[PDB]
């Protein structure tokens, strides 16, 4: 969201006659598509993490079942790490405390 | 067989101590306090922490004052009668002294400092100090013999060793301020009365300081800001060449 | 098919110790010397250990045991002195063990002076004829010293290895061609493979071979001898997840075999089959590549139990049995199947044709 | 003597090196400023 | 089929890199072969990077030109770029250089010190190895570090000779002292 | 002897200053080269 | 830079 607000901040200064309008339209179009795609993936990725963390409450009290749930939660966090969504350490810590509870 | 009770380091489980020592089992119990020599800087802080915890535990027991004074008299009689409840301080990972020489530039003065501190604490609580190394298997048999002697009343014959840095052993009653004064002779920068923390420093471990939370501006404030924007629209070389110019 | 034959492992000695090198005796093929490194946990135990195991008997314990003050990183039967076992050390000091003597301590030991080795000595080997032979040793500082087995106090010859005028070559492995006592090939930590000459007007490094983008772990020249002369070829195995076949003629890799998913630690040509070699991976996989049968996949593959990292591999002199040494220090021997080990009579011309295809 | 003549010749070389290096340093700084300024002109022109 | 297989391969690479280097078997086996630790980490990351390059080239061959914007090549390219972003090892080299410059080790001084000691440490050799591998890895090592490593390499054999001579002399002294009878004869040596 | 010693010190200062001046000349040259390249490219684009 | 190079060459020769 920081980048898109920067690109939109760039566009407020331009006028329709600017020769920079050619590269700018492609940049704004491309970045906002990237913003939408990443957000859509995050809504799916966190739903998976939310379903798993609620699964810990109502799973059989055996170590392997508990490990399997956290293994699936760990893989989802690893994909978030690859995409580079910011503030991931702060967010996971909140997820860690709710898992700890 | 001697009951062994190891309490977890967090105070949250200190209330478990009521299931380790009771009024009937208090005199039979021997108290062991661990001191980590891989982390020497916290040793006295940990020792006053755990000793104070033990004092608080004995407070909740509500022993009769006559019985408590009887126990004190028995312990002190065992104390002064020494010739060449119980509390024993055991130092673990003393081999980490070898690390302290290479990583923190320690020397014999610092080791004299910490062991003089430990012997003064043992005098304060009337305890026996011993140095051990499970990695090097140092003083384990000496430990076992002293434990059996102080619990079952078995004999003991090993003398006090206070010359070696990482193998010090001091049975109860041996230590005294006059005897502790020998280490103060080795001091050349510090004094016995100097604070522990100022001389021996707790290292500032470089923990990963999580970065500041970068937050996107809200859409309303961002658009208000954009509306506001829219509406208002080398030396050392010179030193050398001066040096070769003056002459 | 590869089949488990014998695990070799001592509770006191090999535990918590990786196998730094293996070697099979020439005259008593049942024997197998294996060196080991320092045990991290127990300082009281000797750093260097070398166990000579015996396949003939069923005894689990080693036939002979030796140890020395510093971690052994190379070990080799003196090829023309059956009573001897030479080994390097991390301290950079050849130690000679006599089996006849009752001392597990080395009977002789090289200096640690400037003339002698000082850096770790990962390559030691006896080269020459029975009438005259020398112990060639190469450290990780490029120093190669000729040594006589009789006397070790003084180096017979000392020279440094260098390329591009002054640049040290950190030799990590070394092999010799069959029957050649002057040319040899040494892999380097730099990833380059150097053909060097022991004596000559250009004594030292003679040629540089590029292509490996990680440190070289294991070099071995061709061992099988038959109608056709394939002495020039040699196989390297490197940390860049590859084995590479080279010829001394060509400055670039003849071929690259990478069906792995980790480093490759040791590769060795089979000593009876011309197109067969074996490479040991970090995932515990021992992979026999027969280049005549198929070239893009291992001909045979077997994984050790527990998936330990496999540091070394050594064929037996017969070629039927292959010993692999793991990080745990267990020396597991495998029996190579009949259809893989023994070659067809036309295997030599067949491998010549496959080389022609490359 | 001859050694004093060598002392003198070294002194001339020393003072020459001093003036040479000082002028070269100031010229380098001036040249960098000129490059940056005209770049700003030329990028603006483009 | 081939793109699915390559996706499996890069997934395996992701699994290998997720297992951190000090826990990996590569770290232990690289320590076995005299490789220093920082160089070991950098080398490990470099090989994983090389393999990712190889797999992306496999995809490019499979799908031909324009694989960056293909239906199955787009996800491949995005994941590969994001992964290669984290395979960079510049931070490790920078941290090592900063730490070593902070230590500011050296060799200048008197050769002996007072039991007899040789003013020289084994750890100084590791720095030299840490330089050597790095010089091949393509990092520009600082000049002061290079000079320190060169001095360490130059003086290491002589330092070892002095240390070994001192140790042998001390043990010979102890042997002579344990038998006072031979002390008189060995006075000259 | 003392004359030779001061000769050595002045020679050390001389070689140091000469190397500094040569390095400054090399930096001057590099400034000229990047000036040439950038001026050619931006003006050629114009 | 002719005089600069001339002096530097002369000093390198010395």
């Amino acid at each position: 969201k920081k980048e898109v607000q920067a690109l939109i901040a760039e566009g407020i200064a331009l006028v329709w006659e600017s020769y920079k309008l050619d590269p700018y339209v492609q940049r704004l179009a491309e970045t906002v598509f990237n913003f939408q795609e990443k957000v859509d993936d995050l809504l799916i990725i966190e739903e998976k993490i939310d379903l798993e963390v609620r699964s810990l409450e109502t799973c059989m009290y055996d170590h392997k079942t508990f490990s399997e749930i956290l293994n699936r939660v760990q893989k989802a966090v690893d994909d978030l790490n690859l995409h580079s969504y910011s503030n991931l350490p702060i967010w996971v810590n909140k997820l860690d405390m709710e898992i700890e509870r | 067989r001697c009951n062994v009770w190891i309490l977890d380091g967090d105070l949250y489980h200190k209330g478990l101590l009521k299931f380790a020592v009771s009024a009937e089992s208090l005199p039979e119990t021997l108290v062991i306090f661990v001191a980590d020599m891989s982390r020497p800087w916290t040793v006295m802080e940990s020792l006053q922490k755990w000793a104070s915890v033990l004092r608080e535990h004995i407070d909740k027991m509500k022993i009769p004052p006559e019985k408590m004074r009887e126990l004190e008299r028995k312990f002190v009689k065992d104390f002064q009668d020494y010739m060449e409840i119980p509390v024993l301080v055991v130092c673990t990972k003393c081999d980490a002294v070898s690390v302290l020489e290479k990583e923190h530039d320690y020397r014999d003065e610092h080791l004299d400092f910490i062991q003089s501190h430990l012997r003064r604490f043992c005098l304060q609580y009337g305890a026996a100090l011993i140095y051990t190394s499970v990695k090097e298997e140092k003083n384990l048999d000496l430990l076992y013999k002293y434990i059996v002697h102080k619990t079952y009343g078995f004999h003991f014959t090993t003398p006090a060793l206070v010359v070696e840095k990482d193998a010090v052993f001091i049975p109860a009653g041996w230590d005294n301020e006059k005897k502790i004064a020998i280490l103060h002779e080795n001091f050349t920068t510090v004094k016995p009365e100097d604070a522990y923390e100022d001389f021996i420093v707790k290292p500032p471990v470089r923990k990963l300081v999580h970065d500041k939370e970068l937050a996107a501006e809200d859409e309303q404030v961002f658009l208000m800001k954009q509306q506001s924007l829219l509406a208002k629209q080398e030396g050392v070389l010179a030193s050398f060449f001066n040096s070769l110019l003056s002459k | 098919k590869l089949s488990l034959n014998r695990q070799f492992f001592d509770e006191r000695w090999s535990k918590h110790r990786v196998v730094s090198c293996l070697d099979w005796s020439s005259q008593y093929p049942e024997l197998l010397v294996a060196s080991y490194n320092n045990n991290e946990d127990a300082p009281h135990e000797p750093d260097g250990v070398a166990l000579v195991w015996n396949m003939k008997y069923k005894k689990t314990t080693p036939e002979y045991v030796f140890h020395c003050q510093s971690a052994v990183m190379s070990a080799t039967f003196a090829k023309f002195h059956p009573n001897l076992v030479v080994g390097g050390t991390y301290s950079g000091q050849i130690v000679l063990w006599d089996n006849r003597s009752n001392k597990r301590t080395p009977v002789q030991r090289t200096p640690l002076s400037a003339a002698a080795h000082t850096h770790p000595v990962y390559c030691v080997n006896v080269v020459g004829t029975q009438n005259a032979h020398n112990l060639i040793s190469i450290s990780t500082d490029g120093k190669i010293c000729s040594w006589s087995l009789d006397m070790l106090s003084h180096p017979q010859d000392s020279m440094e290895l260098v390329h591009k005028q002054s640049k040290a070559v950190a030799v990590t492995s070394m092999s010799f061609p069959v029957g050649d006592v002057n040319n040899f090939v040494v892999g380097s930590e730099e990833g380059s493979v150097y053909t060097a000459c022991r004596h000559g007007s250009k004594a030292g490094i003679s040629e540089m071979f590029e292509g490996h983008q990680g440190p070289i772990t294991g070099i071995h020249c061709h061992a099988a001898v038959g109608a056709v002369d394939f002495s020039h070829l040699f196989v390297t195995s490197s940390f860049d997840w590859t084995v590479k076949l080279w010829t001394t003629k060509n400055n670039k890799p003849l071929y690259s075999f990478e069906d792995n998913a980790d480093y490759v630690y040791d590769v060795m040509w089979s000593p009876t089959h011309p197109a067969l070699f074996a490479c040991v991976d970090g995932m515990g996989r021992l992979d026999l590549w027969n280049l005549n049968n198929d070239t893009e996949v291992p001909t045979a593959s077997i994984s050790v139990e527990g998936n330990p990292a496999l540091n070394r591999v050594r064929w037996t002199h017969s070629g039927r049995e292959i010993a692999v040494g793991d990080s745990e220090g267990q020396i597991v021997i495998y029996d190579v199947g009949e259809q893989i080990a023994v070659p067809r009579n036309d295997e030599w011309a067949r491998f010549g044709r496959t080389l022609a295809e490359i | 003597p001859e050694l004093l003549s060598v002392i003198r010749q070294k002194e001339k070389d020393l003072v020459l090196a001093a003036r040479l290096g000082k002028a070269l340093l100031e010229r380098n700084q001036d040249m960098s400023r000129q490059y940056e300024q005209m770049h700003k002109e030329l990028t603006d022109k483009l | 089929q081939l793109i699915q297989r390559v996706k499996d391969d890069i997934e395996s690479l992701h699994d290998k890199f997720k297992v951190q280097y000090p826990q990996s078997q590569a770290c232990k086996m690289s320590h076995v072969r005299d490789l220093p630790p920082v160089s070991g980490s950098i080398i490990w990351a470099k090989q994983i990077d090389r393999q990712l390059t190889a797999y992306m080239k496999r995809v490019e061959d499979v799908l031909g030109k324009g694989w960056e914007n293909h239906v199955e090549g787009q996800k491949l390219k995005q994941d590969g770029d994001s992964f290669r972003m984290k395979l960079n090892t510049q931070e490790i080299f920078d941290d090592w250089a900063r730490k070593v410059q902070q230590r500011n080790l050296g060799v200048s001084g008197r050769i002996f010190t007072i039991k007899l000691k040789v003013n020289f440490l084994p750890e100084i050799i590791t720095l030299s190895k840490e330089v050597r591998n790095l010089k091949w890895l393509g990092f520009r090592v600082p000049l002061a570090i290079v000079n320190k490593a060169h001095q360490a390499n130059q003086l290491y054999p002589f330092a070892i000779s002095l240390i070994e001579s001192v140790r042998t002399y001390e043990r010979t002294c102890e042997k002579v002292e344990e038998r006072n009878t031979i002390s008189l004869l060995v006075a000259g040596l």
